[PDB]
Order: C-alpha cells, then structure tokens, then sequence
RNA sequence: UAAUAGAAUAAGAUAUAAAA
RNA sequence: UUUUUUUAAAUAAUUU
C-alpha cells in the first residue's frame, strides 16, 4: 500500500522524470537489499525504471565494487543489467591510481580485455619508479587475477618487489609468493629468489601466510621441494593445532611433492583425520585423494574417511561423484552404503553428467558386482546411446568397456558406438577392446563392419603380447571374420615368441596357427 | 530449465543440432532449441571459451540473426579475448561467423584466419581438417594460409594419419575453394588407395564427386576411380547412382562400360527416383552429352508422378534438358508451366532466366507461367551477365510482353553491358529476332548501338 | 533440392514464409478447443462500441517479454550496423541512413522474431475478432513508434481509415501496446470520445502539418478541421488522454480521432500499433496495396502470404 | 520510348561538374606549392586560405546535394568525382567529420539507388569499391552488395589498362594502417580483374611488372592467371636497378618460379651496385639458400649435383666479401645473414666480420642500457654462439656484455 | 564496507575453365 | 614411387 507521496514519488521515478546520480541509485539498491518494508524489489514498473536511470548516468564517480553492486541486485530481481567499461586513461589523466583502477574495474566486473590490458602495460612502463609498494603489491595481484601472459613485465614489478623486502610484510610477501606462482611464463630465477625470501621470515608466518605459501608450492612443482621441507619443519611444531584447511593443503601438498620421509606424512594425516569433519564438501574430497595417492588408507582412515563423506553423499556433486567412486576401489575395505548412496546420487543426476563424465562412471562401475542388479545401467545405456555424438575416442572406449562388463544387451547401440568408432581410427589397443567386447555380446555383425575391424586390428598384431593375441582371436572367432591377412599377422608373432609348435601347445593356439 | 548454468545449456544446445542435422529434422526439437536460445544471456558469469564458442554456434545453426542479444554477446566475448581462443575452439567460431556478415564477423575471421596462418606449422591430423572446413565454409580468399595447410595436409599423409572420413572431408573443403593443386590430390587419392577396403560406397561416392568437381584434367585417376566404383555398383541407392551421374558427367570422359551398369540400376530403381534425382540425371545427361532416350522416357513418366515435389532448381534444370534434347512431353510440360507460376517468387538470378528460355526455345507459351515469371523478373534483372541478359530479353520477346514496368529495367541492364551483349557471336541470330519485334522505336540509344 | 549440413536449421530469408508462429515468447499456439480461456467480456465490447475505445483489463504480455520486445525495437534503429532484413520492411526513417527524433517502423513482422510472434498472440486477436463479429480476421499491417527523450515530436490529429481509402468496406480495428509506461508527459494516446459516429461514418478533412512547432499547436490544430456540432459534442467531452503500463492493451476504432503527446521524459519512449481487419473486404483498384506486395483486381478478395489469416472461428 | 536512364561511367552535366573543377583547381595549387617548397608561416597561410575555399565550396555542395533533388538528376561521372573528392579531402584534414559522414550518407543512398536500377557497370563497381574500401567507410548493403556483385566473373573482361593501373595502385598504397574487415574484400577486388591483367601481361611496362606483382603479393594472393607476368620479368632481368632485384628476388621465390638459372642473373645483377645496404645482401643470401636447397644427391642429375652445389658456393663469396658496406637497421638482419653463410659454408674475410659484431654490440648495448624503449633471450643465444663458432678475438667487448645480459636478465623470453 | 577458480571432446555436395 | 617453403619489401599514376 503506497499514500498519497509516496505513490506520487513512486510515479516520478516510474516515469524517468527525476535526474538520478550513481550516489543515489546506490543508496536506494542498498535501502532495497538491507529493508523490503516499501517493497521495492516486488515492483517491476519501479526497478526498470531505476535501470532506465542507472543506464544514462556517470558510474565513474562511485567505486568498482558499488557499480557491481547495483549490477547485482537488478541481476536479481530479473534484469540484465552491465556496468559500462572505464575508458584508458589519456592525456595528463596519467597516473598510478587511474592505472590501477582500470584494472580492478575489469576485474571486479567480470570485464576481461587483452587489447586494454595491453594499452595500459605500455603506459605505466616508464613511471614504475614512482609507483609505492602497496601498488607494486595491487599490480601484481590484479595481473595474476587477470590470466595475462605478459610474463615479463610481472617479472619487472616482482624485481622492483624484491628491493623493498625490508618494507613488506608478512601478508604482503605471501601474497606476493601466489601471484608470481599463478603467472605461467615467469623466470626460474626470479621464482627461486622469491622463494628464498619467503624461505626467511618463516616463523612471522599466519595461518593465511601458510595457506598462501602452500598454494604457490603447489603451483610450482617438485623442483621447489627443498623449501616445501622447511615449511614441514616449522609446522611440526604447530601440527597439534592447526586448522583443517591448512591441513588439507599440506596433504595436497605433499602429494604433489612426491616427499619420502614418512613419518612427517604419517604424523600429518593423523593430525589430519581428527578434524576431518570440518571440512566442506571439496576439502574432503582433495584429503581423501591425496590420503589414497600417498598409500595411507588403513581400515580406520577409510572408514572415518567414509562417515564423513556420507553427510555429503546425499547432495553430491556430479563432479565429486566420480574420484570417491575410484577410491573405494583399488582399496580391500568395505565400502557397501557408500557405493549404494552414491549409486543413487548417480542415478538421480543422470540427465546433467557430461560424456566424460558419464564414460568414467560407467567405467568404474563395470567390474561392481552388485552394480549389474540397478536401474543405473539400463538408465545409463540409453544416455549413452543418447550421448554417442559428444563422445571422443577415450569416452567411447570407456563407456562402451563398462557397459560390455555390465552385461548390458542393446545391438543397436554397439553397432551405433562401432561406427563412431569408425569415424576417428584406434590409435590404441586399449581403445579398440571394448568395441569387440560390445559386438561379441550378441554374436553377429554386417560383413563390412567385420572387414573394417580385421583391417584396423591386421597392424596391431606386431606388438601386442600372448594374452592380447588369444583375447584378439575369441574376439574375431566370435564375430566371424574370415580375412586372412589378419590370422596371417597373428600367426606370426605367435610363432615368434613360441618358435614351432607342440603337442604341448594349446589348441586354440594350434589352430590359430592353421590361419583359418 | 532455469536451474541449468549456461555450460549445461551449451552442452545440451550442441546435442540439439547434432541430434536436428544429422537424425532427422523434427520441427519439435528445432522450436524448442530457439525458444530456450531466445532466453539466455552471457552476462555477469565467468565462462570458457569453448562454452560461448558452443552457444554462438548453435544459436547461428537454429536462424539466430547478427541482431540477437546472444549472437551479440557471443561476437563481443570472441573480441575481447582474442588468445583465450585455442586452436581448438578457433572452428566454432569460424563456423558460427561464416553465415553471418557484418562488422565484426569480418573482423573475427580475419583474426582467426591470421592466428592460423601463424600455427599452421604444429597442427595435427583432427585440427587440418576441422580448420580447412570451417574457413570453407566461410568465403574468404587467404591463398598463403591454404598453401601452408596444404603443406601440412601433405606432411602428416605422407606417414598415413588420415581416415576414410578424413579424406572425403579434405577433398570436399579442398574443392570448395577453387584451390587447385595437383600435389594435394594426388596424395589424397595414394592414402585412399593405402586405405583399401576401409573406404566403403557411402565414403566413395563424396570423393569421385569432389575430384571430378575441382577438375584437375587427370585422365590416369578418373579411370581408376570409374574401375573401383564399377564393381560397387549393386550396393548403391538411387541418390548414389544420381551423384555418379553427376560426377562423371563433370570429368568429362567417356566410359560406355560404366554408363550401361549405372543406366541399368538406375531404371532398377525408378521407382525411388524423386524430382531432384530425375533433375540431376537430366543435367548430367546434358552436360555429358549422350543421348539415351529409353532411360529418358522412364525419368519423364516418374517426373510425372512426382510433380508437385518440383522445386524452381529442379523445374529449371529438368526443362532446359528436356528441351536441349528434343523431348516432347505436353502433359509434363503443361504441369511444369503451371507449378513454376505457383512458385515464381523462389526463382534464383538465373533459374528464372534457364526457365524462360527453356520454355520459349519449344513452342510452348502459356500465359500462366509468362505473366508470373516476366513480373519476376523486375527483381532478378540487377544480377544477370550479358548472355543471360541477352536470353531474358529474347525470352520475353517470345511471350509478347509489351509492359514497361518490366522492360526497362531488362533494357537498363542490356545497356550497361553493350560490349559483351554485341561481342558475343553464338547470340548474333537472336539479337535479329529481338529487335524484329520491338523495333527502333523501343530504346533508340541499343539500336544506334545495334547498327554500329 | 540439397541443404547443406550446416544450413538445415535456417529460418526463410523473410518471416512471411514461416506458416504458423514461431515457439519465442509464449510457446506454441493453443489446441483448437482451448481458444475459450482468451475471451473478453462483453462490457469492454460494449464500451469499445460506445466510445470507440477501450482498454483491455488485463495486461497482454508479462515483464521479461516487454524486455525482449523493447530490445527487437533497440535493434531495429541501430543506425550503425544497420538490422538484417532491413530489405523486407514496407516503410522505415532510416532510409535516409540519418534517423531523427522520431523513429517509425511498419511492417516489421516480417523482420524479427517476437515482432512476428506478437501478431497470433490469442489475447488480443480473439477480441479483435470479438470486436469484428466473430469472423475471420487476417493482419492489415503492424507499426512501431520511437521517440527520443526531451526533443520527440508528436503526431498531430489524424483518422486511421485515411490512409487505407484504397479498400473497399469499413471492417478494421487497432491494438495498440505500451512497450514502455506511457503518460501525458510521454507519448500518451489522447483520443475524443465518440467520434468515430460524426460524420455518418465518413472521414474527416486532413489536418495541416508545420513541423519545428511547440506541442500545444500541434495538438489544438483540431478546432481546424471539425465543424459546429463537433465543437459541440468536443466542449461536452473534451480529448482523454490514456494512461498505459509497461503491457497493457488498447483497442481503437478506426474511424475515432487519435492523438499522441510528446515526450519530455528523460528515456525514449516506445509503442507499437496493428491494424487488424475482417474477412469480408475487397480492394477497389488494380495493383499492390503496399510495396512489393501481391496485386490485386477489381474487387479481389484480400488474401495471400502477405495478409496471414490468424485466427479462425472453426 | 523507354525511360532509360543509363549515363556512361567515364554529357548530362550539371553544377556538380563546377564544384569539382573548383576543388580540383584548389587542390593543384595546394600540391604546387608542396612541390615548390622543395617561407613556410607563407605556404601554411596560403594552405590556410585554400582550405577554407574547399570547405566553402564543399558545404555549399552537401547543402544543395541535400536540399534539392540533384543526384538523381546528375549523371554518373560527376557521382564518381564527387565520390573521389569527398572521399580524399578527409585524408588530407580539410573537412570535418560531421560534413564528410553527411556527404557520404547521400552518396551511398543514391549509388544503392542506382544499383537496385540496374544501371552500374562493370567498371563503376569496381571504382567504387576501391574508393570506399580504402576509406573504411561502412554501410551494410552496400558492402554486400558490392562484394556479391564482385563474384560475377564474366563482367570484368575489358577494363581498360588506366582502369586497371590506378585501382592497382590505390589499393597498393594504403596497405599499412588497413582495418582487418577491410582485408578480405580487397583480395575480392584483386582477383575479378585478375584474368584481365593476365591477358595484359605483354603490355605493362617493366617498372609496372613489378608494382602489380608487389600489389598481389603483399595482399598474400598468388593466382594462377598472373604466371606470365612473373615469367617475363625473368626473361627482362637487367633492365632493373640494382634495388628492385631484391624485392624480385623475394616475389620470385614467393610464386615458385626462383631456380638456379635466374639466380645467377638475379645475384649478378645485386653485385653491379655501386654500395650495397641491407636489404639487397640478406635478398641474395635468401636467394642462395633457396636454390643450394633444390639439389638432390639421388635423382636423375645425381652426378651433376656437388659442382652446381660449388657454384652456389662460389657467388655467396662474391656477396660474402662484401659484407662491411651494408648498415644493418635490425639484429635479425644480421642473424638471418650469418646463419646462411655459417648453415652452406660461405667464407668470409674477417673484415666484415668484424664490421658485423661491432654494429651488433651498439644495439646490444643500447637494449640493455635505456631499458625504457625487443632482442629475445634465443636470438642472443645465436649471437653468442655464433661469436664463439668464429672466435671471441672479433669482439671482445660484445662477449663479456652479452654474457653480462644473459647473467641479469634483461633478455625477455619467446613466450612473452 | 565488501573478490575464490575444477571439466579437455572430429560430419560430408552452390549450375565453370589446355600438357614429367 | 617422390618432387613445397623462411623479406620491414612501397618506384605504377592521376584529375575518377
């Protein structure tokens, strides 16, 4: 209900007849997201004309982060809303400040643009002097945010950082540390001595600071490892009481690193899964793969591993789904409700999983036992032959191998995923397999897709050992092939590792030896 | 739908057009893909490039314009960020911006098109293909980015990196461009015959139409060809035996022991023939120059049927071979007359044109048709060559067509081209025949032109 | 014939061709037996019938369509890199390649999607219908309008039935829909009741037009053209201006005087007219209607791709 | 009698005729007294008052082209002269912006006009497209229409040779600062006329031979129909200034034409030259590399193959020993060169050796002194490297100062 | 007053043209 | 059966 002066203003600003600033729009986006007492955001003839104003106004006054705030709330209420993007600085507007606000305008409002990237390194080249510290540090930051590859410049500015060691802080060399991490092109030398100074100043070091120098050791890469070494020493002091993201990034870490002295490992991990339950749903996905890759999955790892899990199991993400699949196997425990839920989860979600994605469930489930008695492989199936336009060579392979395994039964499909297959040639044994495998379920094929499968499997046969050439003959009996270059190409390597043959010899082999 | 990201959206708009152009054309998947394309926009989330390539792609695919929001979001992104787009994405793009034709189109595919020329040297055998058809697709005229790729193209088959799909689609970008190279083809032709048996009917047909399209005046290969397609003769469908036709019509050599077999299986299937199979044969038949009149009656009974299937290139090409011939069909001819005045507006530049004098070289007027295609004509006028020109205006002299709403703009056009209209000799009879009617005082300026 | 792989998709060169409506802002069209639920009641019949105009209760389009409109007609005066199918409209300002103050289109249904969606939409047709008997009714031709803000002009008096004496009987009726909200002070539709029963249903004198004048002439330039009995029946009911939401309908006679203001806002003002007609009309001359159209004869009946029925009482 | 309304594209004359001979007469002045300068406040005035003069003249032009309907009673030259001046008085900063958008509006609108007519032929497309291409003025239909209307063949036939020269040359002449929508359909341009230049391929003269094939190589086009013209002027070689066979030398290797036989005359002719410079040394050691790479040691002429080799050999010397008169503006100039001489064999005296290290160290120097201007990290690896191969007595200096940068960093990398 | 990231994947006819 | 390349190149002419 609006009185008399509030509906007569509510008109005028209905009707774009009020001159309004970016000042006031911003007051009035805050008034509507803190109070929803005059019902601001349930008018729509009222917040598009606000748009209407906010469009014809000068956003240059107000902050980067006020601009995406308005942005965001008429985002949200149904209108598709961009702030305009700042112009380069010219002329005498020259000057650190404008400099480094151009590039936190484009990052704060999701407005990448190489070619003004560009224009404003060119510019801000001969007064790098000038710069202060904290601008170096802001610099840096916001070109890593940024993706740019202009790799040398973010080496000048981590140079010019480096002078001033004295003046930084604790915040600001860790900081520092991960921006010069993420850039992709920097020099090894200017890394190396970065991680030198982060190497002193250690014991100064936050919880932040951990975090960050974690993270950028991580980036780097085994060739670091001897500074990641005196980061484990200084938290061995600390391990007793550390929060469990840090915790979950020193078994990132220590993943990554490939490290050897294990009682460090096993002294973490332990700390580790005490406070594993305050983990969200991606930090305990990364503790549970780094914990299997570093081979330290004991039955009471697994199954406090597990329980944890299970919360999440309900709500999973597709991507999280399948890396806890593989985990449970590869591993003698008992992990039956897990499976079960996540099976479930699977189920649920199986018009959103991508072709990758759909390949390695499929894979992973293709040996579970109890995975052939679900709806999932029939639900599966038909995605899949659904799917069979989006699916490169390593998917097909996958998912054609779990659906063989399954016992799934569906000619259609299998002559569908051998044309495909067809399409792109195997460069691989292992990706040939499993259309065999699909085609010898039901026992028949066309003459011609026989004919073009002895033609690909004819030059592979010279390198494939004694159980691929058996596997490689069933497969061929079963379709019916009756090329004779092919038993040729198989004869001979047989021979070859088995010189002549014997009574002794098998039959199949004898007879593989007849070139039938 | 709303609670889908646009990443799904992408994903799930990619499985639409791959599931619209290749199984079937359901007018219901196409009507809901651009009414949920109608609702998307790329703005306020950050996105891959490979995700924005897939939307403006298959918006573009479904009729989207270069006025849409999304087409405009898509281009600006693919502006913007010119090196987050990877030689694996660059075909996306290059497609989606082939049909449209505007500013930026231009300016995206000559970028792309540079970025290519720059890395053509560390492609692989899935990236020369999927690049050389998208820049075929589009119409541009880079020669030295078409060298290189050829060069590479040659690199990777010398060591045998290509398939039967890989070749039909080399051979048909390669053709599409004019580009005429000796070396290209016939390598592509030696990793064909290194292929063997993994080249089935439905991967040769493609290639003998494209080597006998780009013309490369090779008697050893176009043999060949004809003896490899001689015994694969039995498996084929009626569209096969039609695109032989064609093809060895275009090579332009004579094999007797190939056109009986083809000439028997097709009137094996007469009854699969449609209006544009029979429309193909007749121009094939046409341009090859036999003369075959028991297949001819067979086609002209089967067009009869099939008459109201006719679209205006397949009336064009069926009565101007029809008449080249000598062929007499009054009932077909009379149906043909009165379709093509239904139809009139579908009328190409020179269809109308092929039409007409068709229709007029016979004699065989009817004013259903000739009131149709001369009010037609005022349209297609502007883009005519000389000769064509020349065969409108004889054409619509034969109709008695005296409006001058519809001479002038034949006149205007005759005019702008008198050199070529008077240099050519073939058309010196019926340059008499026309001004025999109109007479001096129709455009006096064309006749002291015709005088002299 | 052949469509290439990639071209399969495309839509026709031109929206005439499309049979039927495209699924862009409401779906698809209803069954044949849920047409009933669009039905108007017959006191807005009866008002239209009394004043000559009406204005439906109900808004006609939600807020997300009136956005994707407003954008179709944003884009069709970019004035910079000019709309596709440009080619296919009737009339437009920009041929001068220079625009103006005033911004109007006609015709666009066979240009953009939405525009052509716009014209089956069951709202308002089944009431155009309702208005005109119950018959058949086939689209006349459609209308944008585009002022800009603090300069746009306004069209003076003027009777629709003017301007289409090239056919034969009296049956038409006009929609006009608010793209933007609309008052006095932006574009308002001022119209005088009942007038459309003046002159035994005849059409009045045309007005004078001098552009580069103030509003208040413009629009008191209709003392001109009218005589002693109008004056009369003008000082007892003296011109309305209507005002109009971001969605709501107004239906007109088109034989009832009709105004718009100026606008002195600051954001251009949008709005679109169509001009809806009966099954049973004829033409008077030989030739097209409009511009490259089909050509009639005689008294023809008035059919054909460019005049698509859109709703059928059967 | 119809009403035609076809005019010839080079009678019907009206006021337009006037107004461009006025501009025309301005603009001689103005290039009279450029030329006469080889006072300048003096001709800065005068340029001054002519400039008024022509934007007098041209805003009483665009008010009557506006006010009253004169294009469509004009003929058509005066549409193409109009179209000429309105679109190079920009070029020279005499009109403003708003005037020439105004001028071009109109002149667009009418040729559109006249097109929907039927009337333009196959010569004033061409001249349009040429003179609006170039000035990057965009108008949707137009640009279509134009470059639709190009892919018609059998239209262009007989363009005259003046025709042919002049849209060659503008086209040539403004490569440089061409937007990138711009490029593609100038190629279009090219290659309708294409077959006409090959069928003229007897008539052209020598200098001319050279600016077509240049206008076609730079706009990265090789068509088949231009073959004779290549093949003549490597029938005419020394009827060419020392300069020009350089930039033959590259066209030739660019249209698979450069064999040995033509490179002896080719490299005969670059040593004829008073001086050499850059340009014409790096041509012929390009040249060398490029016919010494054509040999094969197993086909039919197997036998002949270490002789012609030797030659080869032989007239690099004759380029090598003069190797100390040349500036070399650019460090890849001076790479390219040394990696062909060290890569085939050459000799070399230590003369223009030293000569070559030395100017090398300047600009090493310079880019690692000022710092505030591109020498990468591996073409400096080559520099040094190929120091070392020839023995670091050349240049000491250049040794310990690249070795210096390689220690610092001031190289940049590939990548970045 | 306001800043956190994951995925690697291929469809295919526009009515032309002289020499190991 | 096999035959292909790696410059910053700038000198045409006109009243269009």
């Amino acid at each position: 209900a609006r009185p008399s002066a509030l509906h007569l203003i509510f008109e005028r600003c209905k009707l774009n007849l009020v001159e309004f600033t970016a000042q006031d729009v911003y007051q009035i986006c805050t008034t509507a997201y803190n109070m929803d007492t005059l019902g601001m955001l349930q008018d729509p003839d009222f917040m598009r004309g606000l748009h209407d104003a906010f469009r014809r106004s000068d956003q240059t006054v107000i902050s980067p982060f006020q601009a995406n705030l308005i942005a965001d709330t008429f985002r949200k209420v149904g209108i598709n809303s961009m702030p305009k993007e700042v112009s380069v600085p010219e002329e005498d507007a020259i000057s650190p400040e404008s400099l480094i606000l151009v590039l936190r305008n484009m990052n704060i409002t999701k407005q990448r643009d190489e070619r003004k990237i560009n224009e404003v390194l060119k510019l801000m080249f001969p007064i790098l002097d000038e710069f202060s510290p904290t601008q170096l540090s802001l610099t840096v930051t916001e070109l890593a945010r940024l993706k740019s590859t202009n790799a040398d410049f973010v080496g000048k500015l981590a140079k010019r950082i480096m002078e001033y060691n004295d003046d930084l802080s604790a915040l600001d060399i860790s900081s520092a540390a991960v921006s010069l991490a993420y850039c992709p092109g920097i020099s090894h030398n200017i890394l190396y001595r970065m991680m030198q100074i982060v190497e002193e100043r250690m014991g100064e070091f936050q919880p932040e600071d951990y975090i960050n120098v974690l993270h950028a050791l991580n980036t780097l890469g085994p060739k670091f490892v001897n500074t990641f070494r005196k980061i484990v020493e200084c938290g061995l002091q600390h391990v007793e009481n550390m929060d469990a993201v840090t915790l979950t990034n020193y078994m990132v870490c220590f993943s990554t690193m490939d490290y050897k002295q294990r009682e460090h490992i096993d002294i973490y991990a332990d700390a580790l899964v005490e406070v594993a339950t305050d983990l969200s749903e991606k930090d305990l996905v990364m503790a549970f793969i780094a914990l299997q890759r570093l081979r330290l999955l004991s039955d009471t790892m697994f199954g406090t591993m597990a329980s944890c899990v299970i919360r999440y199991a309900a709500k999973m993400d597709p991507r999280n789904i399948a890396p806890i699949m593989d985990i449970c196997s590869t591993v003698p425990h008992a992990s039956d409700h897990l499976m079960k839920v996540l099976m479930d989860r699977a189920v649920e979600c199986t018009r959103i999983l991508t072709a990758n994605q759909l390949g390695d469930i499929l894979d992973i489930l293709g040996l579970y036992p109890p995975a052939r008695e679900h709806p999932l492989v029939q639900l599966f199936g038909k995605q899949a032959r659904l799917r069979l336009d989006l699916m490169g060579p390593d998917a097909l392979a996958n998912a054609t191998r779990g659906l063989a395994n399954l016992g799934y039964a569906d000619p259609e499909y299998y002559a569908q995923a051998a044309e495909t297959g067809f399409r792109y040639g195997f460069k691989d044994w292992t990706l040939l397999e499993p259309m065999l495998m699909g085609l010898s379920i039901t026992g028949q094929c066309p003459p011609t897709m026989v004919r073009v499968l002895g033609s690909h499997i004819a030059p592979m046969a010279r390198s494939m050992s004694l159980m691929e050439i058996e596997r490689a003959n069933r497969y061929l009996r079963r379709l019916g092939c009756e090329d004779d270059f092919v038993y040729k190409a198989m004869a001979s390597r047989v021979l070859q590792f088995v010189k002549e043959v014997t009574p002794e010899m098998p039959e199949d082999l004898q007879v593989l030896l007849q070139r039938g | 739908v709303s609670h889908l990201s646009a990443r799904n959206i992408a994903t799930e708009a990619l499985q639409m057009k791959k599931l619209h152009q290749e199984r079937g054309g359901n007018p219901m998947l196409a009507q809901q893909a651009r009414r949920v394309l109608f609702a998307t926009s790329i703005a306020g989330q950050n996105l891959d490039a490979r995700s924005v390539a897939l939307l403006l792609n298959t918006a573009v695919y479904f009729g989207m314009e270069s006025d849409a929001k999304l087409v405009r979001e898509c281009i600006d992104y693919c502006l913007k960020n010119d090196k987050l787009i990877t030689v694996d994405v660059l075909p996306i793009v290059v497609t989606a911006c082939a049909t449209l034709k505007s500013r930026d189109a231009r300016e995206v595919i000559e970028m792309q098109a540079q970025k290519a020329a720059r890395n053509a040297k560390f492609l692989d055998a899935k990236d020369v293909t999927n690049i050389i058809s998208a820049f075929s697709k589009t119409g541009i005229n880079h020669e030295k980015l078409f060298a290189f790729l050829s060069r590479r193209v040659q690199t990777l088959a010398r060591v045998g990196e290509f398939e039967a799909a890989h070749l039909v689609i080399l051979a048909n970008a390669f053709s599409r461009l004019r580009y005429r190279d000796k070396f290209l083809f016939g390598a592509i032709a030696r990793r064909a015959m290194s292929l063997r048996e993994r080249v089935t009917v439905n991967e040769l047909v493609p290639l003998i139409v494209a080597f006998s399209k780009i013309g490369l005046k090779d008697p050893k290969l176009s043999k060949r060809f004809a003896t490899k397609a001689m015994e694969y003769v039995d498996q084929m469908n009626a569209e096969q035996v039609a695109s032989m036709f064609m093809a060895f019509a275009y090579f332009g050599i004579r094999y007797d022991q190939l056109f009986g077999v083809l000439t028997n299986r097709a009137v094996e299937l007469i009854d699969e023939f449609n209006a544009q199979y029979i429309s193909t044969t007749l121009n094939a038949f046409q341009r090859i120059g036999i003369n075959n009149p028991e297949l001819f009656d067979n086609l002209a009974e089967r067009a009869l049927a099939v008459v109201q299937d006719h679209d205006a290139r397949d009336i064009s090409k069926t009565v101007t071979a029809l008449a080249h011939f000598g062929l007499k069909d009054e009932e077909l001819f009379k149906r043909l007359a009165s379709h093509a005045a239904s139809i009139a507006d579908q009328f190409d530049a020179m269809g109308l044109v092929n039409t007409a004098h068709a229709f007029a070289r016979t004699n065989f007027l009817q004013q259903d048709m000739a009131v149709a295609l001369s009010e037609r004509s005022v349209y297609v006028c502007r883009l005519l060559d000389a000769g064509e020109t020349r065969r409108l205006l004889w054409a619509l002299a034969k109709f008695q067509v005296r409006d001058p709403k519809i001479l002038t703009p034949v006149f205007n056009r005759c005019l702008a081209l008198h050199y070529d209209f008077f240099a050519d000799p073939t058309g010196s009879e019926e340059i008499e025949e026309i001004f025999d009617f109109y007479g001096p005082n129709f455009c006096p300026p064309l006749y002291q032109l015709y005088i002299s | 014939s052949y469509v290439l792989k990639f071209l399969r998709g495309q839509l026709p060169e031109d929206l005439k061709d499309v049979n039927g409506a495209l699924g862009c802002l409401y779906g698809t069209l209803p069954d044949v037996d849920e047409f009933g639920q669009f039905v108007i009641s017959p006191d807005v019949v009866n008002s239209f019938h009394q004043f000559g105009y009406v204005k439906m209760p109900i808004p006609v389009l939600d807020h997300q369509q009136i956005d994707k409109l407003a954008d179709e007609v944003n884009e069709l005066a970019n004035n910079v890199e000019h709309h596709p199918k440009t080619e296919r409209l009737y009339a437009t300002s920009l041929a001068d390649l220079t625009g103006g103050p005033l911004f109007f289109c006609q015709g666009q249904w066979r240009a953009a999607w939405g525009m052509h969606d716009l014209i089956y939409l069951p709202t308002i047709t089944v009431a155009a219908s309702q208005i005109l008997n119950n018959s058949l009714v086939r689209l006349w031709y459609d209308e944008v309008f585009m002022k800009a803000a603090r300069t746009g002009p306004c069209v003076p008096w003027q009777q629709n039935y003017a301007r289409w004496q090239h056919t034969k009987p009296v049956n038409h009726v006009t929609v006009m829909i608010a793209l933007d909200t609309m008052n006095k002070d932006r574009g308002a539709p001022c119209l005088v009741p009942g007038s459309h029963r003046w002159r035994e249903g005849g059409l009045l004198p045309p007005v004078s037009y001098d552009p580069t004048k103030d509003e208040a002439h413009q629009l008191n330039t209709i003392w001109e053209i009218i005589n002693e009995e109008e004056g009369e029946m003008l000082m007892d009911t003296p011109p309305v201006t209507v005002d109009l939401r971001r969605g709501e309908a107004l239906l007109i006679h088109p034989l009832t005087l009709f105004a718009t203001h100026g606008n002195r806002s600051l954001d251009a003002v949008r709005c679109c007219f169509i001009h809806y007609m009966g099954e049973k009309t004829y033409a008077v001359q030989n030739g097209p209607l409009l511009p490259h159209t089909t050509k009639f004869q005689a008294d023809a009946m008035i059919q054909g791709p460019f005049y698509p029925v859109v709703f059928d009482p059967a | 009698p119809l009403p035609v309304s076809y005019s010839p594209g080079s009678v019907t004359s009206t006021a337009i005729t006037a107004h461009c001979d006025v501009l025309s007469e301005c603009v001689a002045k103005a290039d009279e007294l450029a030329v006469q300068l080889k006072t300048q406040e003096g001709m800065e005035e005068f340029v001054e008052e002519l400039k008024t003069s022509a934007t007098n003249e041209m805003t009483a032009l665009v008010k009557q082209m506006q006010t009253t309907p004169l294009l469509q009673r004009a003929g058509m030259h005066e549409l193409r002269r109009t179209l000429y001046y309105t679109t190079s008085l920009k070029e020279r900063d005499w009109l403003e912006e708003k005037q020439y958008t105004a001028a071009m509006r109109m002149l667009t609108v009418e040729v559109l006009r006249r097109d929907g007519d039927g009337v333009l032929s196959a010569d004033d497309v061409l001249y349009v497209t040429t003179h609006v291409v170039t000035a990057n003025f965009y108008n949707r239909h137009l640009w279509n229409r134009m470059e639709k209307s190009l892919l018609k063949f059998s239209n262009y036939e007989n363009i005259d040779m003046s025709s042919v020269k002049a849209f060659s040359t503008r086209l040539f002449k403004t490569r440089r600062g061409c937007a990138k929508e711009t490029l593609d359909i100038r190629r279009k341009v090219l290659l309708a006329m294409s077959r006409r230049v090959g069928v003229l391929a007897n008539d052209f003269d020598l200098p001319s031979l050279l600016g077509v094939l240049q206008c076609y190589t730079v706009h990265d086009l090789t068509p088949f129909h231009l073959e004779p013209l290549a093949i003549r002027a490597t029938n005419h070689v020394g009827d060419f200034t020392p300069h020009e066979c350089a930039t033959l030398a590259h066209v030739l290797r660019k249209w698979r034409t450069m064999r040995l036989e033509v490179c002896e005359r080719l490299v005969e002719r670059i040593c004829t030259s008073d001086q050499l410079t850059h340009h014409m040394a790096n041509a012929a050691m390009i040249a060398i590399r490029t016919c010494f790479n054509q040999v094969s040691d197993g086909g039919r002429n197997a036998m002949n193959a270490e002789p012609t080799r030797q030659k080869l050999r032989a007239m690099g010397e004759q380029i090598g020993c003069r190797l100390d008169e040349v500036e070399y503006p650019a460090l890849p100039v001076i790479l390219s060169i040394l990696d062909v001489v060290v890569t085939l064999k050459i000799y070399v005296p230590k003369k223009c050796l030293q000569v070559i290290f030395s100017q090398a160290n300047d600009m090493v120097a310079i880019v690692m002194e000022q710092k505030d201007d591109p020498i990468t990290a591996e073409e400096g690896r080559q520099l040094q490297a190929l120091l070392s191969h020839y023995g670091n007595d050349l240049a000491p200096e250049l040794s310990q100062r690249m070795k210096e940068a390689f220690r610092e960093g001031v190289l940049p990398d590939e990548a970045s």
